[PDB]
Protein backbone atom coordinates (compact mmCIF):
# COMPACT_ATOMS: atom_id res chain seq x y z
CA UNK A 1 0.00 0.00 0.00
CA UNK A 2 3.04 2.23 -0.74
CA UNK A 3 0.65 4.70 -2.74
CA UNK A 4 -2.55 4.73 -0.53
CA UNK A 5 -0.92 4.70 3.10
CA UNK A 6 2.36 6.35 2.79
CA UNK A 7 2.66 9.69 2.79
CA UNK A 8 5.60 12.29 1.69
CA UNK A 9 7.69 12.92 4.73
CA UNK A 10 7.33 9.60 6.42
CA UNK A 11 3.81 7.70 7.85
CA UNK A 12 4.15 7.51 11.75
CA UNK A 13 1.01 6.45 12.44
CA UNK A 14 1.35 2.81 12.53
CA UNK A 15 2.71 1.89 16.06
CA UNK A 16 4.41 -1.44 17.24
CA UNK A 17 5.99 -3.06 20.46
CA UNK A 18 9.70 -3.55 20.29
CA UNK A 19 9.93 -5.76 23.33
CA UNK A 20 8.15 -7.50 26.28
CA UNK A 21 8.98 -8.89 29.67
CA UNK A 22 7.81 -11.97 28.05
CA UNK A 23 6.46 -13.93 24.60
CA UNK A 24 2.91 -13.36 24.82
CA UNK A 25 0.01 -15.77 24.16
CA UNK A 26 -1.17 -16.10 20.27
CA UNK A 27 -4.41 -14.56 19.62
CA UNK A 28 -4.28 -12.52 22.07
CA UNK A 29 -4.80 -8.33 21.83
CA UNK A 30 -2.49 -6.08 24.10
CA UNK A 31 -3.45 -2.13 23.63
CA UNK A 32 -1.52 -1.14 26.83
CA UNK A 33 1.04 1.88 26.92
CA UNK A 34 3.03 0.49 29.64
CA UNK A 35 6.59 0.69 29.64
CA UNK A 36 8.00 -2.86 29.91
CA UNK A 37 11.79 -3.70 30.47
CA UNK A 38 13.75 -5.95 28.79
CA UNK A 39 15.30 -7.24 31.93
CA UNK A 40 15.34 -6.65 35.88
CA UNK A 41 16.66 -3.62 36.24
CA UNK A 42 14.03 -2.07 37.80
CA UNK A 43 13.29 1.31 36.37
CA UNK A 44 10.05 2.36 38.01
CA UNK A 45 9.07 5.64 35.75
CA UNK A 46 12.16 7.56 33.41
CA UNK A 47 13.31 5.91 30.77
CA UNK A 48 17.06 3.95 30.78
CA UNK B 1 -37.67 -37.06 1.06
CA UNK B 2 -37.07 -40.53 1.67
CA UNK B 3 -34.22 -40.61 -1.12
CA UNK B 4 -30.21 -41.26 -1.02
CA UNK B 5 -29.11 -38.03 -1.68
CA UNK B 6 -26.18 -35.54 -0.92
CA UNK B 7 -26.61 -32.86 1.97
CA UNK B 8 -24.99 -29.94 2.77
CA UNK B 9 -26.43 -27.71 5.45
CA UNK B 10 -23.50 -25.14 6.25
CA UNK B 11 -20.58 -27.26 5.78
CA UNK B 12 -22.04 -30.18 7.21
CA UNK B 13 -21.46 -32.65 4.12
CA UNK B 14 -22.89 -36.22 3.98
CA UNK B 15 -24.91 -38.62 2.23
CA UNK B 16 -28.03 -40.29 3.40
CA UNK B 17 -32.14 -40.71 3.37
CA UNK B 18 -34.20 -37.58 4.94
CA UNK B 19 -36.93 -38.09 6.77
CA UNK B 20 -39.15 -36.76 9.54
CA UNK B 21 -37.82 -38.76 13.21
CA UNK B 22 -39.21 -38.66 16.62
CA UNK B 23 -35.84 -36.56 17.86
CA UNK B 24 -36.60 -33.82 19.78
CA UNK B 25 -34.14 -31.12 19.04
CA UNK B 26 -34.44 -27.91 21.81
CA UNK B 27 -34.12 -24.41 20.38
CA UNK B 28 -30.42 -24.05 20.70
CA UNK B 29 -29.62 -27.22 19.73
CA UNK B 30 -28.49 -26.88 16.27
CA UNK B 31 -27.84 -30.62 14.81
CA UNK B 32 -27.21 -33.72 16.46
CA UNK B 33 -24.43 -36.25 16.22
CA UNK B 34 -24.34 -39.72 16.49
CA UNK B 35 -22.75 -42.30 18.92
CA UNK B 36 -19.68 -41.76 15.85
CA UNK B 37 -19.97 -38.15 16.47
CA UNK B 38 -20.71 -37.70 12.98
CA UNK B 39 -23.90 -35.53 12.33
CA UNK B 40 -27.12 -37.90 11.81
CA UNK B 41 -29.67 -35.01 11.95
CA UNK B 42 -29.61 -31.10 11.03
CA UNK B 43 -32.22 -28.13 11.21
CA UNK B 44 -33.31 -26.48 8.15
CA UNK B 45 -31.65 -23.21 8.51
CA UNK B 46 -33.98 -21.35 6.12
CA UNK B 47 -37.31 -22.39 7.87
CA UNK B 48 -37.24 -24.05 10.87
CA UNK C 1 -17.55 -17.74 31.16
CA UNK C 2 -15.03 -16.48 28.74
CA UNK C 3 -13.37 -18.96 26.36
CA UNK C 4 -11.43 -17.05 23.45
CA UNK C 5 -13.19 -14.00 23.85
CA UNK C 6 -16.42 -15.69 23.20
CA UNK C 7 -18.19 -14.36 26.42
CA UNK C 8 -21.08 -17.68 26.97
CA UNK C 9 -24.63 -16.64 29.21
CA UNK C 10 -26.53 -19.79 30.13
CA UNK C 11 -29.76 -19.09 31.83
CA UNK C 12 -32.44 -21.69 33.77
CA UNK C 13 -35.99 -20.47 35.37
CA UNK C 14 -37.53 -23.21 37.97
CA UNK C 15 -39.97 -22.89 40.20
CA UNK C 16 -38.89 -23.50 43.99
CA UNK C 17 -40.11 -23.73 47.46
CA UNK C 18 -37.54 -23.02 49.86
CA UNK C 19 -36.55 -22.20 53.09
CA UNK C 20 -33.15 -22.28 53.27
CA UNK C 21 -29.96 -21.88 51.36
CA UNK C 22 -29.44 -23.38 47.89
CA UNK C 23 -31.38 -26.27 46.89
CA UNK C 24 -29.55 -29.69 47.00
CA UNK C 25 -30.46 -31.18 43.44
CA UNK C 26 -29.37 -31.12 40.07
CA UNK C 27 -30.70 -29.06 36.34
CA UNK C 28 -29.48 -28.25 33.73
CA UNK C 29 -28.63 -24.97 32.20
CA UNK C 30 -29.29 -24.05 28.90
CA UNK C 31 -27.62 -21.47 26.52
CA UNK C 32 -29.18 -18.19 26.18
CA UNK C 33 -26.64 -16.00 24.23
CA UNK C 34 -23.02 -15.54 22.94
CA UNK C 35 -21.66 -12.36 23.27
CA UNK C 36 -18.28 -11.79 21.67
CA UNK C 37 -16.90 -9.06 23.32
CA UNK C 38 -13.18 -10.28 23.29
CA UNK C 39 -11.51 -8.27 26.45
CA UNK C 40 -10.30 -10.15 29.44
CA UNK C 41 -12.58 -10.51 32.20
CA UNK C 42 -11.26 -10.16 35.80
CA UNK C 43 -13.93 -8.82 37.90
CA UNK C 44 -17.86 -8.79 38.66
CA UNK C 45 -20.79 -7.63 40.42
CA UNK C 46 -24.55 -7.88 40.15
CA UNK C 47 -27.53 -5.64 40.53
CA UNK C 48 -30.04 -5.61 43.20
CA UNK C 49 -34.03 -4.22 43.70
Amino acid sequence: SNNLDSKVGGNYNYLYRLFRKSNLKPFERDISTEIYQAGSTPCNGVEG
Amino acid sequence: KNKCVNFNFNGLTGTGVLTESNKKFLPFQQFGRDIADTTDAVRDPQTL
Amino acid sequence: KNIDGYFKIYSKHTPINLVRDLPQGFSALEPLVDLPIGINITRFQTLLA
